[PDB]
């Protein structure tokens, strides 16, 4: 039960969307998607900055290269669904934007451990 | 790093994740000489301290305007703006391209060095446009007197922007050696565009339809008609072809009338006329139509 394969992916040249599923009744469920990354600057300290989408029953979100995240960089993602009070969040993927396509597999990409 | 106009800068950057973002530096236009602070209107509080602020630009949240202050007042600003190169191909995404894969379309009326340049954009916001002339035939352009219509195209609507030039040194006789060349520089909230065309007025004329097109029955119709007041002169050098039909050129069941005469049958329908000129394909007028 939850939201489930969330991916991200680009659909134009400047336009980019996130989609997943949900596991569960439909009826009065909201979801947030979750965006946080580390941007390149002259800071020490990781600093990390978070930005939200509001989509309420929908479960897509669509933006552009100009509203704030960064597309060559990695970026974070997760859904959180709103029942009741109740708030089930999503598994963390963590990627670039500008080289995904609306086509590319979700799973199977190098990690890096450390 | 180049400068556009007072105060706004150009950054071009490689659309790629490994490519490290240019170092730039912004100093602020301003006497004072101490507790500078600075501000960005992407980033919350302030990002650096001094005259000289110094980051590295890749994409876009570290594009836009740059403020520094001294106790509560604003110095001096400073807008950047990207010029997207991916994959070797400078962007081209402000702008929507015409039916034939063109960004910039032009016509003229006429000869005399008057046309009009026109473009297409989709998202119309945070919009700047420039044109200006680039061995060089220079033109003006009246961008204050910029104008926009909302026009539908493939069941989606865009913004046909247009704008009045004119050739400076002009000589409609004579025939053109160099192509005019013309570049409108895009300007989209932080992203930077430019778009280059190189035309001759041969190509892009597109004369106003005939007038007065008065008929006269036979027991088989002579219809005639007579250039366009907008048409060059004389007409003797600046002569026009005609294509008479009944109902890109589009002139599918028309036929060759060299003259304003011409005897016609009409069951029924609309006998139209339109106009081109004669010894160069250029482009074709907008139908005239009188009822049989
Ligand atoms: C369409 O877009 C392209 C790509 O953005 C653009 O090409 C760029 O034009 C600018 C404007 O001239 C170039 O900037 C110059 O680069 C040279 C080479 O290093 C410099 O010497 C120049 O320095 C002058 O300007 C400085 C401040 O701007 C001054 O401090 C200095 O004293 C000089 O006066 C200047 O930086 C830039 O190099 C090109 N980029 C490329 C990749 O060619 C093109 O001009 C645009 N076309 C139109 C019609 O707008
Ligand atoms: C996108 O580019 C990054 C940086 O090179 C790379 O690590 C990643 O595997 C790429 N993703 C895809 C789906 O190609």
């Amino acid at each position: 039960l939850g939201p489930r394969n969330l991916s991200c992916y680009r659909v134009s040249k400047t336009d980019y969307e996130c989609s997943w599923q949900y596991d569960g009744p439909e009826d009065n469920v909201s979801h947030v998607l979750w965006c946080c990354f580390v941007p390149p600057n002259h800071t020490h300290t990781g600093q990390e900055r978070c930005r939200y989408f509001s989509s309420g029953p929908d479960r897509t979100v669509q933006f552009w290269e100009q509203d704030g995240i960064p597309v060559l960089s990695k970026v974070n993602f997760w859904v959180e669904s709103r029942l009741g009070n109740r708030t089930m969040k999503s598994q963390k993927i963590s990627q670039y934007l500008y080289n995904w396509t609306k086509t590319t597999p979700p799973l199977g990409h190098i990690k890096v451990s450390q | 790093m180049w400068e556009l106009e007072k105060d706004v800068y150009v950054v071009e950057v490689d659309w790629t994740p490994d490519a490290p973002g240019e170092t730039v530096n912004l100093t602020c236009d301003t006497p004072e000489e101490d507790d500078i602070t600075w501000t960005s209107d992407q980033r919350h509080g302030v990002i650096g301290s001094g005259k000289t602020l110094t980051i590295t630009v890749k994409e876009f949240l570290d594009a836009g305007q740059y403020t520094c202050h001294k106790g509560g007042e604003t110095l001096s600003h400073s807008h950047l703006l990207l010029h997207k190169k991916e994959n070797g191909i400078w962007s081209t995404e402000i702008l929507k391209n015409f039916k034939n894969k063109t960004f910039l379309k032009c016509e003229a009326p006429n000869y005399s060095g008057r046309f009009t340049c026109s473009w297409l954009v989709q998202r119309n916001m945070d919009l700047k446009f420039n044109i200006k002339s680039s061995d060089s035939r220079a033109v003006t352009c009246g961008m204050a007197s910029l104008s926009a219509e909302k026009v539908t195209l493939d069941q989606r609507d865009y913004e046909k922007y247009s704008v009045s030039c004119q050739e400076d040194v002009t000589s409609p006789t004579a025939e053109e050696t160099l192509p005019i060349e013309l570049a409108l520089e895009a300007r989209q909230q932080n992203k930077y565009e430019n778009y280059s065309t190189s035309f001759f007025i041969r190509d892009i004329i597109k004369p106003d339809p005939p007038k007065n097109l008065q008929m006269k029955p036979l027991k088989q119709v002579e219809v005639s008609w007579e250039y366009p007041d907008s048409w060059s002169t004389p007409h003797s050098y600046f002569s026009l072809k005609f294509f008479v039909r009944i109902q890109g050129c589009n002139q599918k069941g028309a036929f060759l009338v060299e003259k304003t005469s011409t005897e016609v049958q009409c069951k029924g329908g609309n006998v139209c006329v339109q106009a081109q000129d004669r010894y160069y394909n250029s482009s074709c007028s907008k139908w005239a139509c009188v009822p049989c």
